C-alpha cells in the first residue's frame, strides 16, 4: 500500500476543497491508507511526503477528538479514523512474533483517548463537513 | 528509587523480573499475581499510572506485553513512563525488530540490556548510542 | 551462539501441557547433573551452556538444587560470555553458603583487580545485584576508590556510583563520609553525562542523611541544568531525546535540588531561577514533534521543575506562574496529565502565598468532577476539593 510508497523539493500550495479532494482521491488511486492501522509516525511520514512531492504544509490533516470516530477538520478530505474494536486489536495481538513497535501493538499510546485508530475512506465528507457539524467550536 | 522491573505477557508468564529490594519468595510471587491483575484488567480509558498503599507502578504495553516500573510515591511519573520506551526502543535496535519470541531465546542477553540502562533501583544510561555501542561491542567479545 | 541452549528452550515451547514440560525439564536436570559430576573436565563453551539452561529452568519456576559452583568456576574464565553467564547465574540464585561467598568474592576481587573495564562492570554490577551484606563488607570501603579515582574508565564510573549507592543503602554504616564526597562532587562536571546522570543519584541519596557535606553539589547542578535546557540539539546529538534534551538527567537534578532550601549565593539563586523560567516558557512554545515521546519527555522535566518551585515556596513569580500551567493542564485531552496536574495542585494548596490563586480553578475541579471516567483522577480532584 501507498504507505510503503511514502516509506521543500516542490512549491507551497493552499489547502483547499479542491487540493483536498484531489488528494484523497490521489492517495485511493495509488492504493493505501484504508483499513490501515494510524499511528503518528505513518501520518508524520504522510505528512511529509505531501509536503514535500505537492507542497502542502503539514498542517491540514487533524481530526476530532475521541472516543470514537475522528472526522478531518480540513474539508474534502475524505478519510476519518475510526476506532477498532477491543476483541480485533487482542486477535491481532495474538502470538509472541509480532512486533512491539507495530502500531497495532502500541495500543493507541499516540492518541489521547489511547483509542486502537485505522483509516477509512468517506465519500460522505466531501459533500458533508460532519467536523463543522459536530464541533463549530473549532470552526 | 525502583522497587523491581517487571515484564509481563498477557497470559502471565514473566519475561523479565528484576528486583531492587529484597523480597521474600513468598512477597515476590504474590507481587507477581498482584500487578498481573492489575494491568489486564485495567483499560486505555485509565492513566498509565496504578497507586500502591506503599509503591507506585508506572506500565505500559507493546504487543502482548506488559512493561511495569514499581517505584516509590515520590518518584517521577511522567519520566519513568518514557524510559520504559527508551528501553523497549534500545531494545528494538538491538534485536532488530524485537519481538516477545527474542526476549524468550536471549533472556540472558535482555539482563544485559537491563542492566545499562538501570542500576541499583536508578536509572544508569539513557542514551540509545551509548548503550546500543557497549551492546554491539560485547557481542564481538568472546 | 549456543545451539543447545535454543534448542532446549524450543523443546519446552513445543511442550503441550504442564506435565510434559516438567518431564522434559527433569530429564535436562538429569543429563546436566550426569556431566557436572561426570569423568570428562567440561569445556568453556559447555559448561557456559549448561549453566545457561539451569539458569532457564530456574526462571520456568523450578527451583534448582545444584551448579552453583560450576557458576563460580565459569567466573574465572578470561572469556567474557562465560564470565558474564556466571555472574547472572550467582546473581538470580543466591546462596547464604559460605564456602560459596569466598569463592564469589575472590572472584570478583579478581575482577575489579583487573584492568580490564568489562570485567569489572561484570563485577560491579553482581555486587549491585546480590548487593548483600556480606558482599558489602568485602568492598564497601574499595568501590569509593574506584568512583573517585581519575583515570577509570566513564563506564565503570556510572556504575561504580550507582553499586556504592547499593552499599549504602543496605549497609549504610559500612559508607561513612570521607575524602572521595569532594571528588564526587565534581563529578557533576565530567564530560560524559552518563557519568552525571548515575552521580547525580548517589548524591541525592547521600546528601538527605548527610546534607551539609554536599551542599557544593548546589552550585554544580545548578550550572549543568541551565546549560543542559538551553543546549542544541547538535551540542547533545548523543543524550538529545526526541528534541527533549536530557530529560531524565534533567529531572534528576532537580530532584536533587529539593533537598536543600535556595541556594545560598544568589548569583546562583538567579541562575536557577531563569532557568526555571526557561523550562516553563518552553512548556508553551510550540512543540517541534508532534510524537508523545516528545511530550512525555519535555513534560516530565516540567513537572519536576514545579515540584521544585512547590517545594522552596521561594519565588512568587514562579509560584504563579506554576499554578497557572497546571490550570491550562486540567483541561488538556490526555488523562495521565489530568491527573499529575491535580496532584502538584493539591501540594501547591499548601503553600500560604499561592492559596488564593489555587481557588480559581475550584470550578474547574468540580466541573471535572461531573464528566471524569477516570476513577483515580476523581480521588484526585475530590482530594483537591478538600485542599481548599
Amino acid at each position: 500500500x501507498x504507505x510503503x510508497x511514502x516509506x521543500p523539493q516542490v512549491p507551497l500550495r493552499p489547502m483547499t476543497y479542491k487540493a483536498a479532494v484531489d488528494l484523497s482521491h490521489f492517495l485511493k488511486e495509488k492504493g493505501g491508507l484504508e483499513g490501515l492501522i494510524h499511528s503518528q509516525r505513518r501520518q508524520d511520514i504522510l505528512d511529509l511526503w505531501i509536503y514535500h512531492t505537492q507542497g502542502y504544509f503539514p498542517d491540514w490533516q487533524n481530526y476530532t477528538p475521541g472516543p470514537g470516530v475522528r472526522y478531518p477538520l480540513t474539508f474534502g478530505w475524505c478519510y476519518k479514523l475510526v476506532p477498532v474494536e477491543p476483541d480485533k486489536v487482542e486477535e491481532a495481538n495474538k502470538g509472541e512474533n509480532t512486533s512491539l513497535l507495530h502500531p497495532v501493538s502500541l495500543h493507541g499510546m499516540d492518541d489521547p483517548e489511547r483509542e486502537v485508530l485505522e483509516w477509512r475512506f468517506d465519500s460522505r465528507l466531501a459533500f458533508h463537513h460532519v467536523a463543522r457539524e459536530l464541533h463549530p467550536e473549532y470552526f | 528509587m525502583i522497587r523491581f522491573i517487571l515484564i509481563q505477557n498477557r497470559a502471565g508468564k514473566t519475561r523479565l523480573a528484576k528486583w531492587y529490594m529484597q523480597f521474600d519468595d513468598d512477597e515476590k510471587q504474590k507481587l507477581i499475581e498482584e500487578v498481573h491483575a492489575v494491568v489486564t484488567v485495567r483499560d486505555a480509558k485509565h492513566t498509565n499510572f496504578v497507586e500502591f498503599r506503599n509503591f507506585k507502578i508506572i506500565y505500559r504495553r507493546y504487543a502482548g506485553l506488559y512493561f511495569c516500573i514499581c517505584v516509590d510515591v515520590n518518584d517521577n511519573n511522567l519520566a519513568y513512563l518514557e524510559a520504559i520506551h527508551n528501553f523497549v526502543e534500545v531494545l528494538n535496535e538491538y534485536f532488530h525488530n524485537v519481538c516477545e519470541l527474542d526476549l524468550v531465546f536471549n533472556f540472558y542477553k535482555v539482563y544485559t540490556v537491563v542492566d545499562e540502562m538501570f542500576l541499583a533501583g536508578e536509572i544508569r544510561e539513557t542514551s540509545q548510542t551509548k548503550v546500543l555501542k557497549q551492546l554491539l561491542m560485547l557481542q564481538s567479545l568472546e | 551462539g549456543m545451539r543447545g541452549l535454543a534448542v532446549f528452550i524450543s523443546d519446552i515451547r513445543n511442550c503441550k501441557s504442564k506435565e510434559a514440560e516438567i518431564k522434559r525439564i527433569n530429564k535436562e536436570l538429569a543429563n546436566i547433573r550426569s556431566k557436572f559430576k561426570g569423568d570428562k573436565a567440561l569445556d568453556g563453551y559447555s559448561k557456559k551452556k549448561y549453566v545457561c539452561k539451569l539458569l532457564f529452568i530456574f526462571l520456568l519456576g523450578h527451583d534448582i538444587d545444584f551448579g552453583h559452583m560450576e557458576a563460580v568456576n565459569l567466573l574465572s574464565s578470561n572469556r567474557y560470555t562465560e564470565k558474564q553467564i556466571g555472574y547472572l547465574f550467582i546473581s538470580v540464585l543466591v546462596n547464604s553458603n559460605s564456602e560459596l561467598i569466598r569463592l564469589i568474592n575472590n572472584a570478583i576481587k579478581n575482577d575489579l583487580a583487573s584492568r580490564n573495564p568489562t570485567f569489572m562492570g561484570l563485577a560491579l554490577h553482581c555486587i549491585a545485584n546480590v548487593g548483600s551484606r556480606e558482599m558489602a563488607e568485602a568492598f564497601a570501603g574499595e568501590i569509593p576508590k574506584i568512583l573517585v579515582a581519575g583515570d577509570t574508565m566513564d563506564s565503570v564510573k556510572q556504575s561504580a556510583a550507582l553499586c556504592l549507592l547499593r552499599l549504602y543503602r543496605t549497609s549504610p554504616d559500612l559508607v561513612p563520609m570521607g575524602d572521595w564526597t569532594s571528588r564526587v562532587v565534581h563529578l557533576l562536571n565530567d564530560q560524559h553525562l552518563g557519568v552525571v546522570t548515575a552521580a547525580t543519584s548517589l548524591i541525592t541519596t547521600l546528601a538527605q542523611k548527610n546534607p551539609e557535606e554536599f551542599k557544593t553539589s548546589v552550585s554544580l547542578a545548578v550550572s549543568r541544568l541551565s546549560r543542559i535546557v538551553t543546549s542544541a540539539s547538535t551540542d547533545l546529538q548523543d543524550y538529545t531525546y526526541y528534541f527533549v534534551p536530557a530529560p531524565w538527567l534533567s529531572v534528576k537534578l532537580l530532584r536533587l535540588l529539593q533537598c536543600y532550601p535556595p541556594p545560598e549565593d544568589p548569583a546562583v539563586r538567579g541562575r536557577l531561577t531563569e532557568c526555571l523560567e526557561t523550562i516553563l516558557n518552553k512548556a508553551q512554545e510550540p512543540p517541534k514533534s508532534k510524537k508523545v515521546q516528545h511530550s512525555n519527555a519535555k513534560n516530565a522535566v516540567l513537572f519536576e521543575a514545579i515540584s521544585l518551585i512547590i517545594h522552596h515556596d521561594s519565588e512568587p513569580n514562579l509560584l504563579v506562574r506554576a499554578c497557572n500551567q497546571l490550570g491550562q493542564f486540567l483541561q488538556h485531552r490526555e488523562t495521565n496529565l489530568r491527573y499529575l496536574a491535580l496532584e502538584s495542585m493539591c501540594t501547591l494548596a499548601s503553600s500560604e502565598f499561592s492559596h488564593e490563586a489555587v481557588k480559581t480553578h475550584i470550578e474547574t475541579v468540580i466541573n471535572a468532577l461531573k464528566t471524569e471516567r477516570d476513577v483515580s483522577v476523581r480521588q484526585r480532584a475530590v482530594d483537591l476539593l478538600y485542599a481548599m
